[PDB]
RNA sequence: GCAGUCAAGCGUUCAUAGCGACAUUGCUUUUUGAUUCUUCGAUGUCGGCUCUUCCUAUCAUACCGAAGCAGAAUUCGGUAAGCGUUGGAUUGUUCACCCACUAAUAGGGAACGUGAGCUGGGUUUAGACCGUCGUGAGACAGGUUAGUUUUACCCUACUGAU
RNA sequence: AGAACUGGCGAUGCGGGAUGAACCGAACGUAGAGUUAAGGUGCCGGAAUACACGCUCAUCAGACACCACAAAAGGUGUUAGUUCAUCUAGACAGCCGGACGGUGGCCAUGGAAGUCGGAAUCCGCUAAGGAGUGUGUAACAACUCACCGGCCGAAUGAACUA
């Protein structure tokens, strides 16, 4: 028992994110470049996988 | 290219008073006094009249202008902080384990106490940052609400309580249990 | 120590280096056992793994019925024969080494344990209390 | 040996969780070679025992992030070398596959670290056998046995003492 | 390792390249004075922390040949340009609504008319708003969405080249 009013908001703080391919850096959804200076600011991304 | 000079406008409602000497910025309002030091960022203030006060940068570069802008947004966020006020509505999120939040005086320093988090045997504790009083909302079950003056006070202490609830080495997309800042309000009922 | 044995074992002297031959305490049919390696011991350069009372030590079989031989098996040492010291100040030691064939969980492949038994290896494996002979 | 770039496919559906061919750019010296620049008026040459130290391209632990992560177990990666990386049968062994314990049993050098530190099993002399080659003397990473391993009282470095 | 036209080094000093025979300038009897080459002009070193225009901040900067290292690929990091586009009759954002209809042209026919779809497309009312996009359910009624656009009041977006 969670319910969306208690749930879908958590996706925004967990399951709604983007991830850089090389450094696996968590990123806000529309970010077009990883911020990390170790990875080289590469633009490549993947959407963080939803459950099932 | 050094854009020659630019400026922004700060505006003051009737009952609040800025006082800027050197780069030190005092603010006085219905919510009390706020103080901030911008001296690191190197800008020039122009006062035409009260409600109109213009900030300017001369002969600066891209980054320096980019700093002027956020100086505007900062001080203005203080002003509208001292009229409205800052309030964060956070709602508890728990699945099988209800989370206890006490307020405890320990050496008079106002520690927020968190117990029974994930049914764990550990005690959790966070210091309350200065100036922010905390309430528990009426007729909303499992809500905690923060009230304070500057954005850094409310925001920083709030978010800190947010990140005291991280889950350790479990799934972060299955267990959703935690405390989350949801709605960012202003203290006064109207605004 | 080891996984599957409840209880906090206080430390005792090290009486059985690798190769030592304990004598079997029960129906196993092996006149005597043979150690190989010990559960839980540490590693140090050119240091044989120690063994002692209450230890759970691997073992093989040099004598007796064939089905015991040529297979590693868990075993437990219930008589050290090297004097150790309980916290209460006594030094007590038996007159020979001894051991019992057992499962990983403390059950006995044996029946009764002949000869006296040190209790430090009894109460540490609560199962063996009922299969026990004279204790202490 | 290690590290990338791109990506057809495999991966349920699905280039990118993880794989990763097709090619493709590099790094390292730890093998093995090429060169032979330096030493035949001799830098004592394998491995083991011993003993510190160092580099990480970290195996485990601290802290985290992804997962085709429910939990568990495990995989991929980052900050990190701070500490820890074994006990045994056979081998002269480097190496190796082996049984077990293991938090895990990672990789490497430091004139293939260290012979006025040892051993000296091996290889390398003189003895000896056998197989093959040689008409014979003899030869062989062959296979086997037998084979003196010196000096410190010098300066320096250090450990201690005035 | 091997050759060709020169020049050096061996048989050659001096200043500079921190240091080094073959690199740069220069080929020395011994003194004096003067002016220059190469190189330098923070301090160690004698000499301008002299002038000018700029560009770069790097939680592994760079620093001037032979001389003693680096690439392929990325980066709205930043700066400068090129070509396309778009423009205060009003942009791009970010709020406020709405997108009407002829006709569900025509077809799957069990019904979706834009949309479990299509071989494929004209008209009417708008200073606007599509036989036309998801919510919707085999369809249908509601808006999403270019747009009138009210607010907003100006240049911006894309690709690259460096």
């Amino acid at each position: 028992i969670i319910e969306p009013s208690l749930k879908a908001l958590a996706s925004k703080y967990n399951c709604d994110k983007s991830v850089c391919r090389k450094c696996y850096a968590r990123l806000p959804p529309r970010a077009t470049n990883c911020r990390k200076r170790k990875c080289g600011h590469t633009n490549q991304l993947r959407p963080k996988k939803k459950l099932k | 290219m050094k854009y020659i000079q630019t400026e922004q406008q700060i505006e003051v409602p009737e009952g609040v008073t800025v006082s800027i000497k050197s780069r030190i910025v005092k603010v006085v309002g219905p919510r009390g006094t706020l103080t901030k030091n911008l001296k690191h960022i190197d800008v020039t203030f122009t006062k035409v009249n009260n409600q109109l006060i213009k900030v300017a940068v001369h002969n600066g570069g891209r980054k320096h202008v980019a700093a002027l802008r956020t100086v505007k947004s900062l001080v203005d966020n203080m002003i509208t902080g001292v009229t409205k006020g800052y309030k964060y509505k956070m709602r508890y999120v728990y699945a099988h384990f209800p989370i206890n939040v006490n307020i405890v005086e320990k050496d008079g320093a106002k520690f927020i106490e968190v117990r029974n988090f994930l049914g764990d045997k550990k005690i959790r504790n966070v210091p309350v940052r200065d100036g922010v009083t905390i309430e528990f909302s009426t007729n909303v079950k499992d809500e905690i609400v923060l009230s304070g003056n500057s954005v850094e006070d409310v925001s920083q202490n709030a978010a800190d309580l947010q990140q005291i609830c991280r889950v350790r080495n479990k799934d972060i997309r299955k267990f959703l249990d935690g405390i989350y800042v949801s709605h960012k309000g202003f203290i006064t009922e109207d605004l | 120590s080891g996984n599957g044995a409840q209880g906090t074992k206080f430390r005792i002297s090290l009486g059985l280096p690798v190769g030592a031959i304990m004598n079997c305490a029960d129906n196993s049919g092996a006149r005597n056992l043979y150690i190989i390696a010990v559960k839980g011991s540490g590693s140090r350069l050119n240091r044989l793994p120690a063994a002692s009372l209450g230890d759970m030590v691997m073992a093989t079989v040099k004598k007796g019925k064939p089905e015991l031989r040529k297979k590693v098996m868990p075993a437990i040492v219930v008589r050290q024969a090297k004097s150790w010291r309980r916290r209460d100040g006594v030094f007590l030691y038996f007159e020979d080494n001894a051991g019992v064939i057992a499962n990983p969980k403390g059950e006995m492949k044996g029946s009764a344990i002949t000869g006296p038994v040190g209790k430090e290896c009894a109460d540490l494996w609560p199962r063996v209390a009922s299969n026990s002979g004279v204790v202490v």
